[PDB]
This record gives C-alpha cells, structure tokens and sequence, in this order.
C-alpha cells in the first residue's frame, strides 16, 4: 500500500511548528510574569489572571494546527 | 573511528599513572610549598608582637 | 610514487594496529574484524608522554629546594599553585585523590593534544623507513578509545565517590525523586536521571576527541592539497590558532572533571 | 524582618523592624521583602506601606527623595 | 491519490508557520503588557484596552492563513 | 497534469511566510509601543498614532505576499 | 518497504521540533526565574511554585507532540 | 511538467523571505523610534526624518527581491 | 537497501534539533546565572544549587531525542 | 528543461536568503541608533557619520550573494 | 554505489545542527559573562571559574551529535 | 543535466546562510558600537580601533564559505 | 561521480550552518565586549584577553564542521 | 604532487610559526616566571628584616 505515510509526515509538520510556536510564545510571555512576581509579589494573585487572559489568545492558533493534527493523524487513516 | 580493545590497554596506563604521581610526587610537591608558607607567617607574626 | 592527493590524504587516517588474535600488524588495505586489535601507535605515545610528565616532576619532586626556587623549578611549582587553587575553589571535601588526578588529566591531555603541533609527515615519514612501519598517527588523542578510556576511567570513579560519600541513601534519593519531586512521578525520574548521568562522561570524552581529530583533519588537508609554496600561509594561522584550543580543551577537562565530582559528594 | 529607617534632612520620620514595605519607583511600583539584593532608585511623591511586625499597617506619605 | 494527498501536506505547512507567528507575536505583546502591568497596577484597564486594540492587527494575517487552511483541506480536498 | 495541486504549494509557503513576517514584526512594535505607553499615560494618542504610522510600513511587504498567495491560488490554480 | 521508513522520518521531526520548543521555553522562563530569585532570594519557595505552573503549561504542547513521536515509533 | 509549478515555487520563496526580512526589520526599527518616542516626546519630528532615512536603506533590497519575484512571474511565469 | 540510509538522517535530524535546542535554552539559563553572581558573588552557591535544579528540568526531551536517535541508528540501524 | 528551469530556484534562495539578512541586519543597526539619537540628540550628525562606516560592511555579503543571484537569472538564462 | 550518496548528507545536517547550537549558546553565556567582569574587575577569575562551570553543561549533546557524525562519517562511509 | 545545476543551488545556499551569518553579526557588533559612541562620544576614535578587529573575526569564517561557493560556481561550474 | 554531485550539496549545508553559526556567536560576544571596553576603557586589553578567552570555546564546533566540509568537497569527491 | 615538496612546505610552516612564537609566547610565560621568582625573593626579604 502507498498512500498512507505522505499523509502521517504532513502531521508532523503540523504539531511540529505549533509546539514550537506554542512553547516560546508562553515562554516568553511566562517569563515577564515572574518578573513582574519579584518586583511586586503582592500582585502574584492579581496578575496570575492577567497570564491566563493572554495565554488563551497565545495557543489559540496553536490550537487549531493541534485539533486537526489529531484529525489529519487518525480520523483521515 | 573503530572501537577497539585499547579502551581498556589505557585504562590501565591511566590508573597506575594516577597512583604513581600520586604517591610520589604530590604530597612532595605540596609539602615543598607548606614548609614555606609556615616560614613567612613566622616573619609576620615576629613584625607584629614586636611592634607590640 | 603515484601519491595522488585524495589517497594520500587517506592514508594518514590509518592505523598501526596489531591483530593481536594473529599477534601480527593489521594491513592498512584490509581491516581484520574483532576488537582485539590494540591501536600501538597512540597508546605507545601514551605512555612515553606520561613519563616526560612524571619524570620532570619526582626530578624535582624528590629534589624539592624551597629557597629562591630554580628558574626552572618555578614553572613546575607555578602549574602546581595554578592547579591547587582550582581544586581548592571548586572541590572543598577530604578525599586526597581529587587534585592528582586533575593535575595528571590537564597537563597530560595537554601533552598529547601537543604533540599535533610538529610537521605531521615528520615522523610518518621518518618512522616508514627507519623502522619499515605502515603508518604512525602522533596525536595520542585523535582516537577515540583513549579519550573514551579516560572518560571511563573518570565514571568509575563518579561511581566510587557517588556511591561512598552519600552511600546508597542520597544516591537512591536522588535517583527517584528527582527532579519532579512527587513519588508518582518516580518513573519519570528515572530515565531522565539514567541517561543524564550516561551522558555527562560521554560528551566529556567526545569533546576532548572531535576536536583534536577534526584538528589532525585540517593538517592532513593542506599539507596534501595545496602546493608547497603556500602550505605556510594557511598552516600558520590555523597552529597558532589551534594552540589556543588545545590549551582551552585540556583545562576544560580538568574544570569539568573536578566539577563532576564534587558535585556528587557535596 | 529588616530594619527600615526614613530619614529627611531634617529630622528622622520613622524607624524600627518591619516586614514588607511598597513603594513607587521611579521606573514603576516596586515591593522590598526581607533579604531582597541591593538596589538603588528614586521615589516618586506618594504614599509608601510600611506593616509593622506583627501585621500593623499603617500609610506615610513622602515628597520624594531615594530609596 | 496524490492530487488528494499532497494538499493536506500544503495546508498543513500553513497552519504550522501560522501557529508560529501568531504565538509568537502576542506572546511578546502579552509579555511587555504584563510587564506594564506589574509596573503601573493601577492602569492595568487601560493597557488592557490597548493591548487588544493592538493584538487586533498582529492576529489578522495569521487567521488569513488558518482559515485558507481549513479551505485547502475541504474546499478542494 | 499533475501540477495543479502544487501552485496551491507555493501559496501556502509564501502565505505562511507573509503570516510569520507580519506577526512577528508588528509584536515587536506594539510591546515597544506598550512599553512607551506605561511611562506617558496621558500621551496614549500620540505613540498610538505613530505606531499606525509605522505599522502601515512594516506589514507593507507581506501583504503583497498575501495578495499574490491567494492570486496563484484562484487566478492561477 | 518504503511505507515503513519515512514514518520513522515523521516521527523525527516530531522530536525534534518539541524538543526545539520545549527546551527554549524553558530555557527562557529559567533565566527569568534565576534573576526574580536573585532578586528576592527569601521568596524563592513562592516563585517556584508559580515557576512550575507555567512550566506545567508550556510543555503542554511538547508532550503532545513527544506522545504523538512514540505512537508512531511503536504504535505503527 | 517542470516549468509553471516550478516557478511558481521559486517566486514564493523570493516574496515570502523579502517579507520575513521586511517586517522583522522595521518591526525592529519602530519599537525603537517609538521607545525613543516615548522618552522624547520633543524629538518625534526629528526622530522620524532619522527614522525614514534608516528606513530607506533597510527596505531596499526588500524592493528588489521582490520586484524579481513579480519579474519571474510575469516575465517567465 | 534503502532504509538504512534514511534511518541514519532521521537519528540525524532529530538529534541535531535536540543539540540545537538544548545548547541555546541552557545558554540562556547559564547567562542569566552570571549576571545574577556578578552583582553579588555572595549568593553564588545558592544560585547554583537553583541553576542545577532548573537546568535539570530543560534537558528533559533533548535526552529523550538522543536516546531515540542513538536507538534508531544502532539498534534499527 | 529541468537543468535550467531550475536555476530560478537557485537565484530564487540565493537572494532570498540574503534579503533577510540584509533587512535584519540593518534594523538590528538603525535600532541602536535611532536611540542614541534621543538621548543624546547633540550627536546627531557625527552618530550618522559612524553608522554609514560600516552600514555598507552589513551589505557586504548580501550584495555579492545578490549579484551572483542575478547573474544567473540573467547570463546563466 | 547510492549508500555514500546519502551517508554524508545525513552526517553534514548533524554536525552543521550541532554547530549551529554551539556558537550560539556559548555566545550568549559569553557575552553575560563578559559584560559582568567588566563592571568588576577582580571579580574577573571567579567569573571565569563560573562560567567554566557552566559551559560544560552547553557543550554535551552538540558533542554528542559530532561524536555521531564522525562516526556515520568514518565508520560507516 | 542534473550533474550541473545541483552545484548552483549548492552555491545558493553555501552563500545565502554566510549573508545572513555576517549580517547579523555585524549587526549586532555595530548595534553595540553605536550606543558605545551614544554614552561617551569622545571615545569614538578607540570604540572604533577595537571595532574592527572583533568584526574581521565575526567575518573571518564567514567569508571562507563565500569563497567556497565561489570556487564551486567557476571552478567545478 | 553521482558521489561527486551529491556530496557538492552535503558539504554546503555544512558550511553554510557552520558560518552561522561561527558569526551570531561572535557577533554577540564582540558586542558584549565592546560595551564592555566603553564603560571603562582604561580595561581594553583585560578585556581583550577575556574576549579570546571565550571565542575559542565559541569557534570549536563551527571549525571541526568546516574541516569535514572540506574533506567532503576535496578527498572524498 | 611530488612529497619531497609537501615535506619542505610543511618546514617552511614550521620555522615560520617557531620564529613568531619565539618573540610572542615565550616572554610572557618567562615574565611569569620572574614574576614569582622576585615575588618569592621579596617576601624572603620581608622575613629578614622581621629578625631585625
């Protein structure tokens, strides 16, 4: 059989980029977060939120390329 | 390259080294350098009591 | 002699070697299989080094003066202050072993990543027809067996110190709980730790290797390829640079062999 | 805790151990915690947070000056 | 086959460079507004308001790209 | 012939490239333009104009980039 | 035959890429956990667990995808 | 076969990486005029002719690959 | 046949991306560590014991990487 | 034929290559400059003077690499 | 035969990736280390012995992959 | 015929990742001479006697490769 | 001689990477240096040999590639 | 190629490099040395005026 693998390879491009993507884009965002933690460890609860509120729009395009890297990997044989 | 049995034809080479300078010549070595530093404390410690 | 330049820079990665199953000297053309096959011609180098570094040193060892030491006896001291001082910043406990070893591993890699520093057809040329040799490769180091039998020989002692100093307790600690903390995550642990220990001597032993053979390599190339007249003009910048990375890869091996073992114990 | 001094020119505002104080940098807000690594700013004019040990808060207002 | 097969490798190509930028981007621009935040708590409103007045822009050219990959996936397949 | 599904390639490579560019260059911009902002926060409409004024330029390119993605994939292929 | 060798190639961009991705964020969140300590260096504790929270989350994606690279490796 | 595809493709990698060139260098180049900004609201007049000069030569080659990627589209494609 | 040379470039490029990876994100981490000792030696060893602490924790999927590829190359071969 | 239709993939990546660099480069540059300028403004002129020194040394490869990227677009085919 | 067409390539791609890490991270520790000693001057040897310490940590898996590389490179092609 | 294309895109991108190395190199080197003169104007004449011995060494292996590319190009053709 | 044709390929990536490399590297840590030098120009020649100090370790694995790369290029091709 | 003439281009690299190192690499090391020699002498020095 011959189709198949082609197919497979194209999911590695797919979750590849979106966990580099995915992982330095938190990171640096995870990185002013601790610095702002040192120079005002009053707020850590206050600004705990505010890195969420972002982090969701930060992995939202990561999230598609994830959803149909699965789709491309299973459901599509 | 290749790995071959001289592995273990230096292992040995290098532990007998170790322990033919180390019993030989380190301790000699270091003593040569504390039976002198023993001395110029003795000139320190001579200048101060006698300003005293 | 049809020594066309892509063979002769060929030739020159040939091994000495003796099939020891035969007690003979493999031929360069064919390679015998087995791995007992000693490489002489590094390990011979080995140990005429470790004795131009052992004799200099009991010749003043056993003769030590501490008056106005000898404008000789002075760099011998020198390196001996240089190595102590290091040993003594980076290692704090008890065990007499630690500064020897570090003093043998520096300048005998030292030595060896040296010995690169002569004309490389000098002795393959000489040692041909003086002696009716194959080949001769100087550079002790330049193989990987030795580099590798030095990084082993530094792992068995990681072991000895690892296991004695925090006995089986700290060792076993640190190898289940470490690093996510959380006793569920002890098969996390495990793996990470095994290869990162696994690695450590390793790469220790391949930086001390690529970076001499791939030195050997760039002799080989010009002293085939290009024509006599302008050998010099590249040759020079590339040994005195190289002069800096054989002193840098030997203190390196030093630092980090110190720093692997007191950090197990400590 | 960590002994906190504010000091004029003139005369000694306030001092004794504390636990935490907040002030307003000159770059930004800023909080000093016990032990916390040499640093050297200007303050703006505004209100600085002492809490006394034992969690008694209590507000001074300075013009100015370094902290 | 191929006609069917290599233009999910081509989607997926897009989706993963997508990925990349737009994780990318606003997670430096959630970093430095963070970073704000910690410094100026009390106009953590107004930095918010420009945060996705601004993050509007970066997140356009990459959700061209994502939506042109799910096409290329479906509307073509 | 088998290259229909191919233009759709270079769509996609030179799309994702125009995502990459764009995003990444304008987040640099508007974290300097944050970072400006948290100093002067009575100046918010001066910096939030020039950071148009020179956003205009620096997505100049890829938007071309994308135009011509999306030319080969409809106008062409 | 040729189905089963570039699988193998697959899975190695998958390993590699997460381990691009994994080992700079955490790289760079370290370096910034380091200073923020140095700086308040009796905070330590406090900043270690807001450390690990997000360490928790920007592997998230890397071990999806190091799931992904061993199914393939031994799943198929 | 090998002609269109074929050329297509090259002419999406000359824009694609103008564009990646384009856009991180003068993303780059803003957040420091609006840094600058910020600090010196007197300056912004000359800070921005500065600002345009330096500009001309970031941009300039950008202009040139990608007028070549137009050429081999329309002047070969 | 042919699988043997493949599988010898795929150990090669997912422990290049490993090497890659793990030298950059440890260097970041290492001069972080050096700018933190040289405004105040006198926290050296505790900054060290966080250095190792946390560096042990980014060499987690480049060690994972180099364990497959050195499987594939020698023990798939 | 393929011999030379593929060469405008050379020239393609060629000066590809080097747009970025060049752009890059020079944004990296002008940065520094832009923002020596605003704090110390009375330097000006002599500032510009020092960038346009070595301005032209960033484009020292660039500028060959783009030749030897025309050369073949153009006297190669 | 075709083995050596491929073997040297997939040694090339290791030890280039390899290279590629190195520098790079040991510049970034350098650099960190270097602008350290010269605020501090006497500071100088136990900085260096630091970043001795450190260096070690960056150079293992890049050394790894060479070591690799001259092995596919010798001991096998 | 592919025996005498391939050498061209060898060339390509021999030359094209020297462009990049060298630009942003000297880039940076520059971008730090610049706030160099910014900070202590007087000091232009040494800052730029150190400057160009630290950028003939970033240049120093950058330009081997160029001069391979070039040899490749007319010597092998 | 197909060994010739492919190996002019496996030698470029090589060099390429191993330029890079060997310049980012540099560029950093010369750039380090020279902010170095004009905070206290009275430290130039400490710095200098603190600077080579750290460039040898920088320039190990970008030289050991283009040894091979040359080998490649010129004993085995 | 001929090795004869591989052989004197290898010499000519080497007196070249020994005659550099000879005015580059070999004083600093010796001023190192006489360095800690005078060092040395100095602080014997110190002691024998300490017995005054």
């Amino acid at each position: 059989n011959l189709n198949m693998d082609l197919l497979y390879m194209a999911a590695a491009v797919m979750m590849g980029l979106a966990a580099i993507g995915a992982a330095i884009g938190i990171g640096i965002l995870g990185g002013k977060f601790l610095e702002g933690a040192a120079r005002q460890p009053d707020l850590i609860p206050l600004l705990r939120t505010q890195f969420f509120i972002v982090m969701g729009l930060v992995d939202a395009i990561p999230m598609i390329a994830v959803g149909l890297g699965l789709y491309v990997m299973f459901a599509v044989a | 390259m290749n790995l071959n049995a001289t592995i273990l034809g230096q292992a040995i080479a290098f532990v007998l080294f170790v322990l033919f300078a180390m019993k030989y010549v380190w301790p000699p070595l270091m003593a040569a350098i504390e039976k002198r530093q023993k001395e110029i404390a003795d000139g320190l410690a001579s200048a101060e009591r006698a300003h005293k | 002699e049809n020594m066309t330049p892509q063979d002769y820079i060929g030739h020159h990665l040939n091994n000495l070697q003796l099939d020891l199953r035969t007690f003979s000297l493999v031929d360069p053309q064919n390679p015998p299989a087995t791995f007992w096959t000693i490489n002489i011609d590094s390990m011979f180098f080995s140990v005429v080094l470790g004795l131009l570094f052992l004799v200099l040193f009991r010749s003043v060892a056993k003769k030590a003066t501490s008056g106005v030491p000898g404008k000789f006896q002075t760099a011998i001291e020198l390196v001996i202050g240089f190595v102590n001082g290091s040993v003594k910043d980076m290692y704090h406990g008890k065990s007499k072993l630690i500064a020897p070893l570090a003093l043998t591993i520096f300048v005998w890699v030292f030595l060896m990543n040296l010995m690169d520093l002569l004309p490389i057809d000098l002795l393959p040329y000489i040692a041909e027809h003086v002696l009716g040799l194959p080949a001769l490769r100087v550079v002790p180091s330049a193989d990987v067996n030795v580099t590798l039998s030095m990084a082993l020989g530094v792992f068995i002692l990681i072991l000895f110190y690892s296991i004695k100093m925090k006995g089986i307790g700290g060792f076993t600690k640190e190898l289940t709980l470490q690093p996510f903390n959380h006793w569920a995550f002890i098969p996390v642990n495990l793996i990470l730790e095994g290869v990162s220990l696994l690695s450590k001597p390793v790469s220790l032993g391949l930086r001390l290797f690529g970076n001499m053979y791939a030195g050997e390599l760039i002799f080989i190339l010009i002293a085939g390829l290009l024509p006599w007249w302008s050998q010099w003009i590249l040759n020079v910048p590339w040994a005195i640079f190289h002069i800096l990375i054989i002193t840098l890869q030997a203190f390196i091996f030093m630092v980090l062999t110190i720093v692997y073992l007191s950090m197990a114990s400590e | 805790t960590y002994h906190l001094d504010v000091v004029s020119a003139e005369q000694q505002m306030f001092s004794g151990l504390v636990e935490k104080i907040q002030v307003t940098g000159s770059e930004g807000e800023l909080g000093i915690y016990p032990g916390h690594a040499p640093l050297l700013t200007a303050i703006k004019p505004g209100m600085i947070r002492i809490v006394k040990q034992h969690g008694h808060e209590e507000f001074i207002y300075l013009s100015g000056g370094i902290l």
